[PDB]
């Protein structure tokens, strides 16, 4: 089922080695997950700890579930909105993948940002001729938000 | 000449104004009034062709009431078109209505279309015999019970220049060998198929194709097809784009008479192969029938006329030569159903051939060639006795639909208690059908409508129950009183409610409410409210009759309880969406700018002001924002924004404000992008960035000189005035003297507690707000279209996309749903169809039909329900949708211990609607607290809400493990509070 | 036993596709093909052959699926 498939992959969480990322319902609500993505440690982001809110479509998993970032975050394919532009969220998807996929995906975009495909050219551009310049910015707007007070 | 675009709207959306031109120029004219003449001349007079002309002189009859709803017993005994014409006359001012008592060939001149009904074949060979050789459209049909036959005939060189109102299909291309051989972008389906035509634009290779001359498609693969040896010129070409071209098509049509001994057919039913030629056959027999007993057709259920019926057919059939065995039993069921009369055979029929007379005077959409003959056999019921008694008549208004169902199942559709869900176009046609049929005419039968919306305008052309009059009232209110009109019997047997079906009506339409309904009908416009009533339906174990249209397409569905998947047990593709980056700066297509420019309209006249509205009204709502938003910053810049820094003082400062946008949107941002993004920009792979769908943009400088750029400073600045409450203009020299004026501000490519403290205090503000622009596609002065059809196509001519005018835009930005009165009148008959099944109460799941259709193309295709899916619970079988567990309001822990117990099973999941109410992986220390609490204290407290007084159950679902640890289904748990 | 045979499926907007099948393979198999040349996903297909929709775990073979046989794939709409 949709509630009981959405189920199945939270008790399937549970029994997963230990991850560095977290996922669950927020109040209980199946359909509503927020989870924490941690800055990876080879990036720009280590250290900082990254909050997503996660919206499953009632037609799930047939259909995709909506992520958006709730913590600002200095990135080519990630914007002030939180939208994220990323294939598996999208055209990529089917039934078969999961959250734990999804959170893969994104832990994976943060150490490998894709500047062809920019949603912030601005960044992407500072990410493809200056490299340090945005790594410094990268760093810095981790310290700024992702640090959580 | 000009359309009424406020009346035709949606209609328009499907034939288009070319179309509709051609069909005001066109006069039609229909012989005989009963209940399939009368539904075609509804169709076509709400469709707007030039006039309707009436011709049947024969006298009203109690059981053409059956399906004309325009008659009533006082007209008993005068001729039919007579007592039609006013009522007729009435739906459609732009469509006059008239009658002719007599006809001649000469008069055949006159019209671009015949339709001819209850006429006898010997006539029809005269009457088609002229308009065959006069250029005059001619299309007959006949409604006999369950049996139907349309047949066209539009000309021996009829052109038809749009063969099913697909759009042309388009895509990019990668290269093009000089072999001709094409092949589209990663992972590109061009869609085309053999035969097509496509002409190219943007290929770089060979200049020549851009040309303008459509080749032949030669499709090789779902991504490569040829076009030919394209040696002569380029060797090789890339980057390109084709488009389908869509050329018109030469049908030619034979006459009726050069066409009875081969006829060409039109197969609603690929179940039903074998039947055309046997109807063929039949409606000759019936015809041949009447001619020999004064035109009466055979009696209801009477041998004798059968017997002499079937000699007919036999004649018939050998008289042309046909090689294959008659089906007696099949056969003789059309004498015994021949003066059946179905309203909802009418509706089908009518609204089918409706559409017919709309492509002979249109050119538009390919016609029925050439014969169409039809049944809806499994309706006839299995559960009472039919009979030459039981199906003769009783000088009663439903004798035409007892001819065919009997007497005693006249009761138990006038026992019946409906409810109907929406009461909009399938809404009032399925009232109408309701109404002829006699449901709820009995003492214990109902009828309850419901549906929260009012009468607009473009209703109209296709909710024939309403009329301009009308407009502003309540569209179930309506339709009760009109349906009482078209049957008395139903005075007093109708409740109208004006509630959206949904969570918060349960109040209303409760448990009480649902035990006594004998099925539901939905009439629907949208997925949501669709789930939900299946929902219901599964719950209070309810059948549900289900349908939807989409232009000239349509569906119906059945679910049956403990029989059929309901609803919601299949996947639907889902809404149009787009990429989050290519809307953002990377558009390609038209929809793309109108996604971007609806958006803008959001967050320049909506999305700031609630943020103004907001500041000066909640007490603390920049403390909130400040940790409630997703961008603080924006919030308060919003307020400063539009309370001082911009805000206007005059029009004049709306129309500066206009112009400052422009360079916003439409110069500075594509600016700054091609320099974040340069045009010899190149990826990381090595290929160029701007290519394919990434299209190098141009900035654009203002010039109140192009249309364009003068319509979005109009709309615009109307708009931000409209925010203020400020009177805006329109006369071209106040802009032209403000625009004159301004002074473009340097720019140039780059390479918050303050803001917040310097805002008036909320309390130096009270009384004034501004007011918010809110979405309105149906208004054509409030510049809502004029506004995203402007800035989309600037946005469009930064990216070199083709622009689309407002009466496009419209219909993307407002998400208008193409519709008219054709197809919704062909599902509301399949959908009685089917109702009838059920009031029978079949049990076989293959007597039951799902249905789909597309009149554009002459398609129908009919599917038996899915059974719904069985599994075994402890040896016993359970019906994995509509079984349930019927348990007390007990704890948590006594329920775990009942399936433990009983079941024996391991309650590992628990839910009620989206919250999860226990889980088997829960800590302890949680469980704790909850397990002695009962289902509705746990549920009450984990939603954080309290259940209402009028809750009487709980509906949870459940997840179960095998004693061995393994995981097995159950079905859902009923809580009786 | 079992044999080769061009079969068509026609869509509702009238667009028709081709394909060249084994009245062996599964119905679950063509959904593939389908998603393949059209990109519709096999949980949206809705085919109908002969007056029945089919299902998954069956055989052409088994809906009667002859040479040159039409096939009809439908959606449900949502207007009106
Ligand atoms: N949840 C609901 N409960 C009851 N009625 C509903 C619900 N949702 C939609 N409806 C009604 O279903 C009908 C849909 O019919 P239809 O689309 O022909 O009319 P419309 O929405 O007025 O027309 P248009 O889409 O052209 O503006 C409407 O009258 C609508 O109000
Ligand atoms: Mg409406
Ligand atoms: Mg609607």
């Amino acid at each position: 089922m949709a509630l009981k498939r959405i189920n199945r992959e939270l008790a399937d969480l549970g029994k997963d080695p230990p991850s560095s990322s977290s996922a669950g319902p927020v109040g209980d609500d199946l359909f509503h997950w927020q989870a924490t993505i941690m800055g990876p440690a080879d990036s720009p982001y280590a250290g900082g700890v990254f909050f997503l809110s996660i919206h499953f479509p009632t037609d799930y998993p047939f259909k995709p579930p909506k992520v958006n970032f709730t913590t600002r975050i200095y990135h080519p394919n990630i914007n002030s909105n939180g939208s994220i532009c990323l294939d598996i969220l999208r055209d990529q998807w089917s039934p078969a993948l999961t959250i734990s996929k999804v959170l893969l995906s994104i832990s994976s975009l943060l150490t490998d940002p894709n500047p062809d495909d920019p949603l912030v050219p601005e960044i992407a551009h500072v990410y493809k001729t200056d490299r340090s310049r945005y790594e410094l910015s990268a760093r810095e707007w981790t310290r700024k938000y992702a640090i959580h007070g | 000449n000009t359309i009424d675009e406020g009346l035709y709207s949606r209609q328009l959306y499907v034939l288009g104004h070319e179309a509709m031109k051609q069909m005001s120029q066109s006069n039609v004219l229909i012989i005989g009034c009963k209940g399939l003449g009368v539904e075609i001349a509804k169709n076509v007079c709400l469709a707007g062709v030039k006039s309707v002309t009436l011709y049947d002189p024969q006298p009203t009859r109690i059981e053409d009431l059956s399906s004309q709803y325009f008659l009533t017993e006082d007209d008993i005994g005068v001729p039919r078109a007579k007592v039609t014409v006013s009522k007729l006359a009435e739906l459609n001012q732009y469509v006059p209505v008239s009658v002719v008592d007599e006809l001649s060939t000469e008069y055949l001149k006159n019209f671009k279309c015949v339709v001819v009904t209850e006429t006898s074949l010997t006539k029809q060979l005269e009457i088609n015999d002229f308009t065959h050789k006069n250029h005059i459209a001619y299309i007959a049909a006949d409604s006999r019970g369950l049996f139907g036959s349309i047949f066209c005939d539009f000309g021996e060189n009829f052109i038809c220049t749009d063969t099913d109102g697909n759009e042309p299909l388009t895509g990019m291309i990668a290269s093009i060998t000089d072999d001709g051989v094409v092949t589209m972008l990663e992972e590109t389906r061009h869609g085309l198929e053999n035969g097509d035509f496509v002409k190219f634009t943007e290929v770089k290779g060979m200049p020549g194709l851009n040309d303008g001359t459509p080749r032949k498609v030669e499709v090789k693969g779902p991504y490569t097809f040829s076009i030919g040896s394209v040696k002569d010129l380029g060797s090789a070409g890339y980057n390109g784009v084709f488009t389908q071209v869509k050329v018109p098509t030469k049908i030619s049509f034979k006459s009726l008479r050069e066409s009875l001994k081969d006829p060409e057919y039109v197969y609603p039913d690929f179940g039903k192969m074998m039947r055309p030629p046997q109807y063929h056959i039949a409606f000759q027999a019936l015809s041949a029938f009447a001619d020999a007993h004064e035109g009466s057709l055979p009696r209801p259920r009477n041998d004798i006329d059968a017997a002499e019926f079937f000699e007919f057919c036999k004649k018939i059939a050998s008289t042309l030569q046909f090689d294959v065995e008659l089906d007696e039993k099949l056969i003789k069921e059309i004498s015994y159903q021949a003066r059946g009369d179905l309203v909802a055979m009418s509706a089908f029929l009518g609204g089918a051939v409706a559409q017919e007379v709309l492509k002979a005077t249109t050119s538009k959409f390919y016609p029925l060639k050439q014969y169409f003959y039809f049944d809806s056999l499994e309706s006839l019921p299995s559960s009472v006795t039919i009979s030459e008694e039981t199906c003769k008549p009783r000088g009663c208004r439903y004798d035409g639909q007892i001819a065919v169902f009997g007497s005693e199942f006249q009761e138990k559709i006038a026992s019946l208690s409906t409810f109907l869900v929406g009461a909009g176009a399938i809404g009032c046609e399925m009232l109408k059908n309701w109404a002829m049929m006699g449901v709820a005419t009995g003492e214990s039968g109902h009828i309850s409508v419901t549906d929260m919306d009012s009468i607009e305008k473009s209703n109209l052309n296709r909710q024939f129950l309403f009329r301009p009059r009308d407009v502003g009232k309540l569209k179930s209110e309506c339709a009760s009183t009109a349906v009482s009109i078209m049957n008395p019997s139903l005075t007093g047997k109708i409740t109208s409610y004006q509630e959206r079906v949904g969570p918060e009506s349960e109040g209303i339409f409760g448990d009480e409410f649902f035990e006594k309904l004998s099925l539901v009908t939905n009439a629907l416009d949208n997925v949501e409210a669709r789930m939900y009533v299946d929902r219901r339906c599964v719950f209070f174990e309810k059948p549900l009759l289900e349908s939807g249209t989409l232009g000239t397409k349509g569906n119906t569905q059945v679910v049956v309880p403990h029989l059929t998947e309901s609803y919601g047990s299949s996947q639907d593709p889902p809404e149009k969406s787009f990429p989050i980056c290519t809307l953002k700066n990377f558009p390609n297509r038209i929809e793309h700018t109108i996604a971007w420019a609806r958006d803008l309209f959001e967050g320049l006249f909506k999305q700031p002001i609630d943020n103004v509205n907001m500041y000066l009204s909640s007490p603390n709502f920049l403390e909130t924002s400040l940790k409630t938003s997703s961008n603080p910053r924006e919030v308060l810049e919003n307020i400063r924004d539009y309370l001082v820094t911009e805000k206007p003082l005059s029009f004049e400062e709306c129309i500066m404000w206009a112009r400052l946008q422009f360079d916003k949107f439409f110069n500075n941002n594509i600016q700054q992008l091609l320099f974040n993004f340069p045009k010899d920009s190149v990826t990381s792979t090595g290929q160029p960035f701007w290519s394919g769908p990434k299209r190098a943009p141009t900035p654009l400088s203002f010039d109140i000189h192009n249309r364009e750029h003068f319509d979005f400073i109009v709309a615009a600045a109307s708009l931000y005035a409209f925010n203020y409450g400020l009177k805006s203009e329109t006369d071209p020299a106040i802009y032209e003297r403000v625009l004159a004026g301004y002074n473009p501000p340097p720019f140039a490519p780059k390479s918050l507690k303050s803001i917040a403290d310097s805002l008036p205090p909320p309390s130096s503000l009270v009384g004034f707000r501004l007011t918010p622009a809110e979405f309105e596609k149906d208004d054509d002065s409030n510049h809502h279209i004029d506004f995203i059809t402007a800035a989309s196509n600037l946005r469009a001519m930064n990216y070199d996309i083709t622009p689309a005018d407002r009466f496009k835009t419209k219909f993307v930005a407002g998400k208008i749903v193409p519709a008219m009165c054709t197809s919704t009148a062909v599902v509301s008959g399949l959908v009685c169809l089917e109702l009838v099944k059920l009031v029978d109460g079949k049990k076989k799941i293959e007597e039951y039909k799902n249905g789909f259709f597309n009149l554009a193309i002459g398609l129908f295709t009919f599917s038996d329900p899915i059974a719904s899916p069985k599994m075994k619970v402890n040896g016993k079988e359970i019906d994995k949708i509509w079984d349930r567990y019927n348990l007390p309001d007990c704890t948590l822990q006594e329920l775990i211990d009942y399936f433990q117990k009983e079941e024996g099973l391991e309650v590992t999941m628990l839910s009620s609607g989206v919250s999860l109410l226990y889980a088997n992986f829960q800590p302890p220390k949680k469980l704790a607290e909850r397990l002695p609490l009962k289902i509705s204290e746990l549920v009450e407290q984990i939603t954080k809400k309290k259940l209402e007084p009028f809750r009487k159950h709980l509906v949870l679902e459940i997840c179960c493990d095998d004693a061995n640890g393994e995981d097995v289904e159950v079905p859902f748990i009923c809580i009786k509070l | 036993h079992h044999h080769h045979m061009q079969i068509f499926v026609r869509t509702l907007t009238g667009r028709t596709i081709t394909l060249e099948v084994e009245s062996s393979d599964t119905i679950d198999n063509v959904r593939a093909r389908i998603q393949d040349r059209e990109g519709i996903p096999p949980d949206q297909q809705r085919l109908i052959f002969a007056g029945r929709q089919l299902e998954d775990g069956r055989t052409l073979a088994d809906y009667n699926i002859q040479r040159e046989s039409t096939l009809h794939l439908v959606l449900r709409l949502r207007g009106g």
